[PDB]
């Protein structure tokens, strides 16, 4: 079986959203859901649950917000009122069923992300670095710059290159706007990186070869 | 306040149907809906089905009994005209036959012309003390009528007493995997539901009396009081008379051991006992379940006749009451028990209300759970427990130790 | 009002054995009490599902213990291989009033110091001419964490810094380390030598680059 979380994207202010879970390999009046999210660099926290029998729960905080609802396939999760403070990662979690009376989380998504802001989507910058008696091996990097939502990917010779790979995580800055760098090493043939940005859906390829 | 121990495991409370539909296949062809039913009995005379056998009057040796109706003495009328050797041989012949292999079950005797306790023989059982008096007059005629009233007592409950336990012990120690009991033992009398100020608080004398008839407990291994209604009473009225009938048969059980207490099969019907084909809506199942549910007893055995499982259109009506009324009600009374035990105890036993003057139950919360039917006649349960669900039962409720688990 | 309280929120116990991550509440909460795991970029995954029991794959022999309105989970196993953020999930259907998940707790590994190696890499063309110039120096499997500080032709400047630390490994609890310093174009032109140091303490790495 599988869960794969959908629907994040960009939105504004005061507005509203929609978030889907699809799942394939069993049901959903046997199986349980929950949706949970989690702010950067902090804790999970809790949104809601749906039972077997149609029931939904939600904690105190978000009664009169939040709205679970499901299908034959997909369990929907609908939000109003939005500010900064709803900015997060949400998961998709399955009750495995190991007691009959409690929900007990097994099978986990991936994870969507929900960006708040008043902004306008920008695309990312890519730049080489290549260091200036050289050796055998060196190390190349790429650098990337100036992006407004994540997540951005970035990949060495279509993948075969996958020995030595080095990513780093993202930074906000104070111009609401991120930054990432990547790394790898190569017995000196010249190096290739694909940089994808699917929100603006934009693939970049470079060269990089040492000076 | 212990409790006795499940007799199958995985069910702490257990539940007998003990009526002759064997033969009735049910609707469009389907022969049983019996899964909920770990004992089926077929009181029919031929038959064979081992669950719930039961000896009638009729059967089980050389019973003697004076018809109420028009009718002749049988065997005597007395049990001090009875051989007590002929009785045991044909009594050991019937056990023989009833049972050629030892399973597991339970055997109810099913006795009730006379009562073998002195004074409890009001109009129109009278007469087994006419006839107690006349018979010494026979044999002396210096005593007068007082004397001979006097030694009547003496020549009946000797004679009862001694007719009960070994037709008993002739049971108990021969095939001993079989649960053995007298059916209607103990009593209590509550016949007074209609004068104003009505509490069916039993009366003094009368608990006195099975108190004082605590020789037979110390040998049968199960109880089956009734606990039957009639359309007479108000739901206040029949709230309580179900309470302490329940309560009684439930005190008796601590006298023959006062550690692993016996188990109690509440006789019960599904008919009201004044019309005798008008079943029990919902609420009456109420005071009459789960007041029983919810004091402590091992479970339920229901009761029936040929008055509503012979004609075709009284199997489609039995039908509809399962697969409406009685089967959901199964299923919500057993789930919430089952739930009470896991979750509240550790399943060290069934869990018993905190004061029994009230009216709360055991019963699942509409606005979590579901309880429904798929295609094919299995029922299925969805939904779990909340918290506020199980704070309300732990106030409310609490629970008890078993035989075994304590 | 349910109330989970987490304590610790981030531990930091060497190789051996280390703490066992707490729970607390406010209403009774029999058993129905879980458990997770969850590493830096990636979902959660249960471990234990009950106050007890665990789950088929956890090798890192586990073991949860408690009742009541307390409770723990014991972490008997740990290595380089068990690093990440745990929490505690009350499992019962929430009541109206509810807050399920916990405050969060951390682990932090003290494994087997590391020497770094600083990488220093110039702004490569069509970087200077765009108005913004950046820096980047990136120190490799290093332990544990260090601080950064950059010498701009003998001016240590204080606003511009972006530093960015990676999950911790899984082979021997190594760290890696990159920052970012950006200026402006005519601030660039304006100096000729730079200057990246890591510092950890007596030993510091420095590496330099100048201009043409
Ligand atoms: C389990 O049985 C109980 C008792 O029959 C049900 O509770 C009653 O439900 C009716 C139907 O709405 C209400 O009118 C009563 O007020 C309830 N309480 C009583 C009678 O004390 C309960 O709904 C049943 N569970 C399910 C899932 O149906
Ligand atoms: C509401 C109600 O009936 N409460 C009963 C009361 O009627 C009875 O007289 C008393 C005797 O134990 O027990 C209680
Ligand atoms: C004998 O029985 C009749 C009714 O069956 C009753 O009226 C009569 O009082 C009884 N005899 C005695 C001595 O009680
Ligand atoms: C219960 O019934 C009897 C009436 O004789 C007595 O024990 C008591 O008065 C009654 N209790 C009441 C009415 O609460």
């Amino acid at each position: 079986q599988s869960v794969e979380e959908s629907g994040g994207r960009l939105v504004t202010p005061g507005g509203s959203l929609t978030l889907t879970c699809t799942v394939s390999g069993f049901s959903l009046s046997s199986n349980a859901i929950s949706w949970v999210r989690q702010a950067p660099g902090k804790g999970l926290e809790y949104i809601g649950i749906i039972s077997t029998s149609g029931s939904t729960y939600y904690a105190n905080w978000a009664k009169g917000r939040f709205t679970i609802s499901k299908t034959s396939t997909t369990v929907d999760l609908k939000m109003t009122s939005l500010t900064t403070e709803d900015t997060a990662t949400y998961f998709c979690a399955r009750d495995g069923a190991y007691d009959d009376f409690a929900y007990y989380f097994d099978l986990w998504g991936q994870g969507t992300l929900v960006t708040v802001s008043s902004g306008q989507p920008k695309a990312p910058s890519v730049f080489p670095l290549a260091p200036c008696t050289p050796s055998s091996t060196v190390t190349l990097g790429c650098l990337v710059k100036g992006y407004l939502p994540e997540p951005v990917t970035v990949t060495w010779n279509s993948g075969t290159l996958t020995n030595g790979v080095r990513t780093f995580p993202s930074v906000r800055q104070s111009s609401g706007l991120y930054s990432l760098s990547s790394v790898v090493s190569v017995t000196s043939q010249p190096v290739t990186c694909n940089v994808a940005h699917p929100a603006t859906n934009t693939k970049v390829d470079k060269t990089v070869a040492p000076s | 306040n212990f409790r006795a121990p499940p007799v199958i495991p995985n069910v702490p409370f257990l539940w007998a149907w003990n009526a002759p539909s064997e033969f009735c296949l049910g609707k469009f062809d389907e022969p049983l809906d019996m899964s909920l039913f770990s004992f089926i009995g077929s009181p029919r005379i031929n038959a064979t089905g081992q669950g719930v056998t039961i000896f009638y009057v009729d059967r089980l040796g050389y019973y003697p009994y004076i018809d109420s109706i028009t009718g002749v003495t049988v065997n005597g009328g007395i049990p001090q005209k009875i051989s007590l050797q002929d009785h045991l041989d044909k009594a050991k012949k019937d056990i023989t036959f009833y049972m050629p292999v030892d399973n597991l079950g339970m055997a109810v005797i099913d006795w009730e012309e006379w009562r073998p306790t002195w004074a409890r023989n009001w109009k129109p059982k009278d007469v087994y003390k006419n006839r107690s008096i006349e018979l010494v007059q026979q044999q002396n005629v210096q005593l007068s009528l007082t004397e001979a009233t006097e030694k009547a007592k003496q020549e009946f409950e000797k004679a009862g007493k001694d007719f009960l336990v070994e037709t008993i012990k002739l049971g108990k120690l021969l095939r001993p995997n079989h649960l053995w009991g007298y059916y209607l033992f103990p009593d209590c009398y509550n016949h007074h539901y209609k004068k104003p100020g009505y509490n069916g608080s039993c009366f003094n004398v009368e608990i006195k009396r099975n108190d004082d008839l605590s020789w037979l407990w110390n040998e049968s291994t199960a109880l089956y009081p009734s606990i039957y209604l009639n359309t007479q009473q108000s739901p206040v009225a029949a709230t309580l008379y179900v309470r302490n009938r329940v309560r009684e048969a439930i005190r008796v059980s601590k006298i023959p051991d006062a550690k692993s207490p016996l188990p109690v099969f509440a006789y019960t019907r599904i008919v009201f006992t004044d019309q005798v084909l008008k079943f029990l809506s919902q609420d009456e199942l109420v005071y009459t379940f789960g007041e029983t549910v919810a004091l402590g007893a091992s479970g339920i055995v229901i009761w029936g006749t040929l008055s509503i499982m012979r004609s075709m259109k009284s199997c489609l009506l039995l039908d509809n009451y399962m697969e409406t009324i009685l089967n959901p009600y199964i299923i919500n009374v057993t789930l919430a028990a089952k739930m009470c035990s896991q979750v509240l105890c550790q399943e060290q036993g069934v869990c018993i209300r905190k004061n029994w003057n009230s009216s709360d139950y055991l019963h699942l919360n509409p606005d979590n759970f579901a309880i429904q039917l798929e295609k094919g006649g299995k029922f299925t349960v969805r939904g779990k427990p909340t918290l506020e669900d199980l704070e309300q039962f732990s106030e409310k409720f609490y629970c008890s130790c078993y035989s075994t688990l304590s | 009002a349910l109330v989970m309280t987490q304590t610790p929120s981030s531990v930091s116990a060497a190789v051996g054995g280390t703490v066992t991550i707490n729970c607390q509440a406010s209403q009774n909460i029999y058993s129905g009490l879980a458990w997770y795991q969850q590493k830096l970029g990636q979902p959660p995954k249960l471990l234990i599902y009950k106050a007890s029991t665990l789950a088929s794959g956890v090798p890192s022999r586990f073991k949860g213990s408690g009742s009541g309105t307390q409770f723990t989970l014991t972490i008997s196993g740990v290595q380089c291989d068990d690093a990440a953020t745990y929490y505690c999930q009350l499992a019962y259907s929430s009541t109206n009033v509810d807050n399920a998940f916990g405050g969060g707790t951390e682990v932090v590994v003290k494994g087997d110091p590391v020497a770094p190696t600083v990488l220093i890499f110039p702004p490569a063309a069509d970087q200077v001419a765009t108005g913004t110039v950046t820096i980047v120096c990136v120190a490799n499997k290093y332990f544990p964490d260090v601080t950064v500080t950059w010498e701009v032709d003998g001016t240590t400047q204080t606003t511009g810094i972006e530093n960015s630390k990676t999950p911790q490994n899984s082979a021997d609890c190594t760290y890696n380390l990159s920052s970012t310093l950006t200026l402006t174009s005519t601030q660039y032109n304006s100096h000729k030598e730079y200057t990246c140091k890591v510092t950890q303490g007596t030993t510091s790495v420095v590496q330099s680059f100048n201009r043409g």
